[PDB]
C-alpha cells in the first residue's frame, strides 16, 4: 500500500 | 515499439535512463496493485544483459530496503549502457547480485521477477537460459514478467523453445502482438500496459489495435425514436440444405438480436419451415431444389430476393458440391449488395470473383477454411495477421479470421478481439456471428466497423453465460446478445 | 388552446395577467422539481415579443433575488399588452434586459429558459432567431422551454426550419399535438403539463387525447370468476402463406396473451403445423391451397370457420397477388363479424368494401400501407391525424396508424399512444398487435376501446424488456404482455 | 533534504533528471488519487525558474494529451539546468508556455498546480509573485502545491509575506518542518510524501520525526498477565491549592487511564477530598497548609511520600507565590526520582535546580510558560524547535513544548506531534497530559518515550470525541483515553 | 400529488 | 483512474 | 427546495 506514498 | 523508444529518445529528447526508470517503477506499482503491501515478500529478480534486464535492475533497486529480501541473478555476458548504469546503481544502493543460478535458490523467495528477455529475443532459447526458465515454471512461485514473458516472440506470440509462464506481465506503451495471440496470450497472465512517458502521438500512431469496450460503444449505431423497421436495415441470408437445416435459423436470429429490422432466409424446402417453427419473427422463404441443395436453377430467385434488402449473407450450411460452387460464384459475381461470405460459401469460393465485385464483402473463415482458401497449411495461416492483411488488401475485402483471438482486417487497419471463451468452440457459433455482421452492415456500419463490433459482442455474450462455459450452445448465445449490448452501453 | 385562453378571459372573467403569472410560476416550480434548489444557478431567459415572451418575463422576475444571476435577452420588435406589462414589472423589480444576443453570453449561464415562440409560431424561423436557437443547441446548457420548444409547430410537431432542443418543456392546460408527434416529441424532452386556472370543463372539452395508464385500466375487461372460455371470446385469424409462415403464430398468441378464450388460425397446409409446434394451445386449421396462398377456392371454408367466432383478423403474411386480392375483398364483403384488417389484407383492400360492410372494422396500417391505401406519399400520410380522421369517418372504421406515436381514431375521437421503444421497429411486432386488438374485441370491447388498450399495452410490454431494446423480438414481446397487464392494474 | 538530493546525485550516482521525473510523476499520481480520473480537468501550472518549477514542467508534460487542457505560466527570469531540460521537453511534446499572468486566465482552468517556489524560497515574496499567489488564493480553484506551498519557509512554517493555500501538497522524501508547524501546516492542506528514489539510508538519517501511530504502538508497554499493581508503577502528584482544587483530580486520572498501578495525590486539605468524591480509586492525601498553598513546611512530608513511588509530577494548580517557589525548588533539588514538571512548578522553577539534579525530568510548558522560563517573548519561543533542543540539552531534560503541533525533544532527538484538535485549547487539558506522562514513566518508559506516547494519545483521544470539538472538556478526554489506546493497538 | 402538474 | 495503467 | 415555501 505504501511504496510510493506516506499519507 | 523499438522505434517508439528510439524516436522518444532521439527526436523528443527524453533521456533513455528516464524511460528505463519509469519502466521499472511501473513494475513495482503494478505488483503492489496485485499483491498488496510488498514489505513481507522476498523477491528474486532475473536479469538479462539487455535493456529488459536494465528494467529489472530498476525494479530491484526500488525494492531495496522496503521488502523482506531482494536478490538479482545476472544471467548475461555483457550489458547495454542503460543496463550497466542501473546495475551500477543497484550495487551502489547496497544490492546483492550473483551470476550463477542455483536450483535451490527458488526455495527462499516468494516472487520471481522475470527480466531476462523482452522484445529483443531472437531465436530459440537454449542452454542455461532454458534450464532456468524451466525451473521457474516448476517452482510454484508468483511470476511477474517485465515487458513480455521471456521466450515469447513479441511479434507473433510463438514460444521460442521454452517460455516463462507469468501471473502478471507489465508492458510499456502499448500491448505487443505476443501478449494478444496464443500461446503468448496464455503465458502473459494478467496484462498491464504502463505509460512510461512516450508522447501520446507516437503511441497513437500504431496501426494495429485491440478491440475495446470503449471502441465498440462508440461504433454502436444510434436508435432514433422516430424509426421503423426499414430504418434498421434488411438482410437476406442464403443458407441451409437438406443436410444442414439449423444453420439458417442461427444466422437469422443473429441479425435480429443485434437490432436489424427485417431478416429473410432463403432455404431449401422443407428445411425453411424449421426456422419459423423456432422463431416465427423470421421470414423463411422456401426454395425449390432438385436434391436439397442450392444450384444454378435458384440463381434468379435469389437475385430477385436480394433486390429488396441491404446486405446478403451466404454460406452457412449450404453444403459443398459442384452445383453449390456454380451457384455461389455466379451469385456473388452478379450481386450488387454487400455480402458476408461464410462457411461453405468460402469453401467453394473463386477468389477471382471477389476482385471483380464492385460491392464490398466480409469473409469469416476459421483457419481451416482460410488454409483451403489460400492453399496453405493451417499452421501457416493460423494467427498469421500479415497474411490476413495481404489477402484483404489484394481482394478488396474485410477478412475476419476466427480463433480464440480473432483478427479483423481490411489490409490497412487490423484489430484483435480477445473477448469470448471455449464455449464458442462448438458448432453453430460461427453461424450466429455471420448474422450479427450482416445485421450491423444493414444498420449502416461499414464492413470493418460491423465486423469489429460483432466479434467483440459475440465473445462478450459468451462470457455472460451463467453456468460452465463448456455447456454454452448457440441458442443460449443468441439470448445473451441483448444483455451484452446493454452492458456495453 | 388559443380558444381556451380566450374563453377563460372573455367568458369566465379571469384577467389575462393572472393566467400569465400562473404560467410563469409553473415554469419556476417545474424547474425546481427537476433541478433541485435553484439558488446556485445562473439563468438566461430568451423572450420573444408575444405572450410566450410575456410568460418568460414572469419567470425571470420570479427568479430575481433568489438565484445567482438572471438576465433577459429580449428578441422581439414590439410587445403584446401582457408581455409589455410583465417586461415592465421585471424592470421595476431590478431586472436586467439586453436586446442583442452575444454568442459568448452563453458562457456565463447554466440554464437557458426558451420563451421565444410558443403556439403563435407561424412559418419558418429565420434570420437572427435561427442563429440564436442554433447557438443554444450547441451550448450544452440545460434548456427549459416555455409552452413548446421554439421552432416546433404546435399543431403538427414539425420543425419550422430549426428548433430548440429542450431538456424540460412546461406547457399549460393540456399537451399540444407538437409535444406528442415527432420530431416535436423528441425536442420537447421531459414534458410537464401545468394547471394555470382554466376551468376544468374547457380542459375536458378537448377531442384528442393522450392514452394514459388510468384510461387503459378503466377499459380493461372484467374477469368474472364463474366464467368459461366462451366468456372471453373466440377469434379466427386468417393469415400466412408458403412465404410467410410465422405471421399467424404471432397474431394468434397475441390474442391469447390478452386473455381471449379461444383462438383458431386458418393457414395454408403445411404452414399451419408451424403454429402448434411452437404453441400447442392454438388451433391451427390446415387450408388446402393450390400454390401456398389463399384464393377464392378457400372463400367458403373461411366463411364457415367464421360462423362460430366473435371476430376475424385477416392479413398478416397472406401475400399480395391477384388471387389473394379476390379472396380478401369477397371475404370481407360477405363477413358479418367485426374484422381486424392488417398488412397484406390492407395492401389488396378495395375500400369500397369497407363502406358497404354492416359490421365494424379496425385497420392497422403503418405509413407505407396507409400511403398505398389512399394513393398518397408516405410523407403526406405520416402523423397526418386529420387525414386519418377523414378516412375513419368516410369508411366507418377505426384506423390505427402505427408509428413511434400511434394514432387511433374513429373520426370523432382521436387518441395518441406514446408507449413503446425502437425494439418494436422489427418484423413481427405488428402481427402481435393485430391479435391483441381482435382478442380485446372478442372480449367485448368496442373496436375503438380494443385498439386503445392494445396499442398502449403493446408499447408498454416492449418497455418491460430487461435487456437492450434493440434485441427485443416479437416472441419476447408476447411473454411480456401479461406483465404489462399486471403492472397496469 | 537539500543535502539528500545532493548526496543521492553526487555519491550514489542517480541522475538529477531521474529524481525530477519521479517527483513530477508522483504529483500526477497523487492528483489522480484525490481527484479521480484527470481527463475532464483543465490544468494551470505555475512554474518558477528553480528546480520546483522544473518539477512543474514534468507535471505539465505528463498531462499533455491526457487531460482537457494544460497551460504553463513561466514566472521566472532564468532556469536551472534541470528546469531548462524539462521546459524543453514540455515544448517538444507540444506544450504551451506563456510568460505573463493574466488575472482572467484563472477562469478557464479547474486545477492550479503551484510549482513556483519550493524549499529554495529565501526572503519575503513580493512584486508580481505576490499578486499572482493572492489571485490564486481568491480564485476558488483546486490547488495542488509541489513540494511546499509557495511562500512557506520550509524550515520554520512561517509565511514569507504571502503564501499559497493548497488543497493538496505533494512533497518528496520526507515531510518538511514547514508542513508540520503552523501556519504552514494549515496552508499545506492534505499532505502526501512521495518516494522519489533517494536511498532509504539517507531518508532514515533524519533526526527529527513526526510521531506516528506505528511508532506509538511499538512503544506502548507490555501488560504481562501475571502482574500486580506494582508491576505498572506508582505515581505521586503534588498539585492543587485552595484556588485550584480541580487540577489534581485531572492529573491523577490521567495517570490511571493510561494503565498506572497506583496514583497518590498530595493536595492541601480539604481540597484533597474533591478528588475521591469524583474518583474514589485515587488516593488523595490531605496536606496541612497554613493558607491553602504548599510551602517549605510541607517539604519533609512530600519527600516521605515520594520514597514509595516511581515518579513524581508537580505543578498543576499549585499557585505561584514566594512560598510555593521555595517549596518547589527545594523539593526538586532533593528529590531522587524522575519528575514531571508542569504549570505553576515551571512558573517558579529555578533552572539551576535542573542542572544539578541527578534524576531525570520532563517539563511540559505551553509557550507562555516557556517564554517566562527562558526570559523571551512568546513569539520568539513559539514553534522554536532549535531553542527547545538547546534548552533540553543544556538542562539535561525532556522538553514538551505544547501547541497545536507539540514539540518533544531531549536535545538529540526531536519529535513533532500533530494529533489533537481545538477542544484541547481549554483549561484542564494540560493537567491530564501531565498525569499521562508520569504514568508512562512509572510503567517503565524513558522520559522521552513516555512524552512521545502521551502527546500522541492525548491528541488522538480528543479526536475521538463524538460531538463538536469545541464542547470537549478534560473529564470527557479522560473517558476517551482507553478508546485511543484500544484503537492504537 | 397532481393539482399543479400532469407528468 | 488510468494515467499510469491500461488494464 | 424553497422558492415557494419557508418551513
Ligand atoms: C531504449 C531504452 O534503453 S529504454 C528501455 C527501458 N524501457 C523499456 O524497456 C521500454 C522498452 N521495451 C522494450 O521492449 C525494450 O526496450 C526492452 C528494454 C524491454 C528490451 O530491449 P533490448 O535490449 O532491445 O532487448 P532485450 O533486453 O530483450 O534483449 C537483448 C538481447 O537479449 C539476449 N538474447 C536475445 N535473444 C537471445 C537468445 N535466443 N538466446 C540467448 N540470449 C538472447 C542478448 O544476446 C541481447 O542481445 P545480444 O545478443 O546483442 O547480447
Ligand atoms: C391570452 C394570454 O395573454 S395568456 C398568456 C399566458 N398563458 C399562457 O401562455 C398559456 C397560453 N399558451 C399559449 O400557447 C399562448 O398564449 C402563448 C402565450 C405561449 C403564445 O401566445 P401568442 O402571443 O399567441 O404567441 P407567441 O408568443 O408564440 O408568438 C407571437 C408571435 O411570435 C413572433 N413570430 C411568430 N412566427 C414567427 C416567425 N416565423 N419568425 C419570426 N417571428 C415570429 C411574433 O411576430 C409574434 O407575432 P407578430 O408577428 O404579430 O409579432
Ligand atoms: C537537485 C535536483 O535537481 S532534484 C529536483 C527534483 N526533485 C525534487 O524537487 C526533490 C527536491 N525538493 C526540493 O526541495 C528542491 O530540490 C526543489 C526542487 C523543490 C527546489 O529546488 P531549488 O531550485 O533549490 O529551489 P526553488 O525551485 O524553491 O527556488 C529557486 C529560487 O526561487 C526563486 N526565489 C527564491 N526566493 C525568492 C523570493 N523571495 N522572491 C522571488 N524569487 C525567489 C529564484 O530566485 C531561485 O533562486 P535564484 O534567486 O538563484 O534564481
Ligand atoms: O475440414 P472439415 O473436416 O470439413 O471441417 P472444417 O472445414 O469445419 O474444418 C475443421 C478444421 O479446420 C481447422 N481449424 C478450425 N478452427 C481452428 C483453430 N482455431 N485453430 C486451428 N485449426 C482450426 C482444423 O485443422 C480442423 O480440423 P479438426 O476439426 O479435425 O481439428
Ligand atoms: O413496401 P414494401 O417494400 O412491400 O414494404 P412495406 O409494405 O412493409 O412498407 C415498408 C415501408 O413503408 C414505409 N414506412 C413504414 N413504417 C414507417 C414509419 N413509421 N415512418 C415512415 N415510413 C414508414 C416506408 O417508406 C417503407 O420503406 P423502407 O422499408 O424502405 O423504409
Ligand atoms: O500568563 P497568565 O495570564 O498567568 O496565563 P498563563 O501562564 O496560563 O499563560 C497564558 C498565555 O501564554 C501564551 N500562550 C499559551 N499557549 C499558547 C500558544 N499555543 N500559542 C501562543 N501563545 C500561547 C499567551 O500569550 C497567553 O495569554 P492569553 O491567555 O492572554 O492569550
Ligand atoms: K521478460
Ligand atoms: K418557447
Ligand atoms: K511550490
Amino acid at each position: 500500500a505504501a511504496w510510493l506514498f506516506e499519507a | 515499439m523499438k522505434e517508439i523508444d528510439e524516436l522518444t529518445i532521439k527526436e523528443y529528447g527524453v533521456d533513455s535512463r528516464i524511460l528505463m526508470e519509469r519502466a521499472g517503477i511501473s513494475v513495482v506499482l503494478a505488483m503492489e496493485e496485485e499483491l498488496g503491501n510488498l514489505s513481507d515478500y522476498r523477491f528474486l529478480v532475473l536479469c538479462g544483459g539487455g535493456n529488459n534486464g536494465g528494467d529489472g535492475f530498476v525494479v530491484a533497486r526500488n525494492l531495496l530496503g522496503v521488502v523482506k529480501d531482494v536478490l538479482v541473478v545476472f544471467l548475461g555476458k555483457k550489458k547495454t549502457p542503460d543496463c550497466e548504469y542501473n546495475y551500477g546503481l543497484y550495487k551502489k544502493f547496497g544490492g546483492k547480485v550473483v551470476e550463477q543460478f542455483e536450483p535451490s535458490i527458488l526455495n527462499e523467495f516468494d516472487v520471481v521477477v522475470d527480466a531476462i528477455f523482452g522484445t529483443g529475443l531472437r531465436g530459440e532459447i537454449t542452454g542455461e537460459y532454458a534450464e532456468i526458465i524451466n525451473l521457474v515454471n516448476k517452482s510454484g512461485k508468483v511470476v511477474v514478467s517485465v515487458d513480455v514473458p521471456s521466450g515469447i516472440d513479441s511479434n507473433t506470440g510463438k514460444v521460442l523453445r521454452t517460455a516463462v509462464k507469468a501471473d502478471l506481465t507489465v508492458t510499456f506503451g502499448v500491448p505487443k502482438i505476443g501478449h494478444i495471440l496464443f500461446p503468448g496470450r496464455d503465458l502473459t497472465g494478467k496484462l498491464k500496459v504502463a505509460n512510461i512517458g512516450h508522447p501520446v502521438h507516437l503511441i497513437n500512431s500504431i496501426n494495429r489495435y485491440v478491440i475495446t469496450r470503449e471502441m465498440v460503444r462508440s461504433l454502436l449505431p444510434e436508435r432514433p425514436r422516430d424509426s421503423h423497421k426499414g430504418t434498421y436495415g434488411k438482410v437476406l441470408i442464403i443458407a441451409g440444405s437438406r443436410l444442414y437445416s439449423g444453420a439458417p435459423v442461427l444466422s437469422g436470429m443473429g441479425s435480429l438480436k443485434v437490432g436489424t429490422g427485417l431478416v429473410k432466409l432463403a432455404v431449401p424446402f422443407p428445411q425453411n419451415l424449421i426456422a419459423t417453427s423456432r422463431f416465427p419473427e423470421l421470414i423463411s422463404v422456401p426454395i425449390d431444389t432438385e436434391k436439397g441443395f442450392f444450384s444454378l436453377q435458384n440463381l434468379q430467385e435469389c437475385l430477385e430476393l436480394s433486390k429488396d434488402v441491404d446486405v446478403v449473407a451466404i454460406g452457412p450450411g449450404l453444403g459443398n458440391n459442384e452445383h453449390v460452387r456454380e451457384f455461389v460464384n455466379e451469385f456473388l459475381k452478379t450481386l450488387e449488395k454487400p455480402a458476408v461470405i461464410d462457411a461453405d460459401a468460402i469453401n467453394v469460393l473463386d477468389t477471382s470473383v471477389l476482385k471483380e465485385r464492385k460491392s464490398p464483402a466480409v469473409l469469416t473463415p476459421h483457419p481451416g477454411e482460410m488454409a483451403r482458401l489460400v492453399k496453405k497449411t493451417v499452421g501457416d495461416v493460423k494467427y498469421n495477421y500479415e497474411l490476413a492483411e495481404e489477402f484483404a488488401k489484394e481482394n478488396d475485402c474485410v477478412l475476419v479470421l476466427k480463433s480464440a483471438t480473432t483478427i479483423v482486417t481490411d489490409g490497412e487497419k487490423t484489430l484483435f478481439n480477445i473477448t469470448g471463451n471455449t464455449g464458442l468452440s462448438k458448432g453453430g457459433s460461427g453461424d450466429v456471428l455471420t448474422g450479427m455482421i450482416a445485421g450491423f452492415i444493414a444498420q449502416g456500419l461499414s464492413p470493418l466497423e460491423a465486423s469489429t463490433v460483432s466479434v467483440y459482442l459475440h465473445g462478450f455474450a459468451a462470457e455472460l453465460f451463467e453456468q460452465d462455459e463448456r455447456g454454452l450452445t448457440a441458442s443460449e448465445l443468441l439470448r445473451l446478445i441483448p444483455e451484452a449490448i446493454r452492458r456495453l452501453k
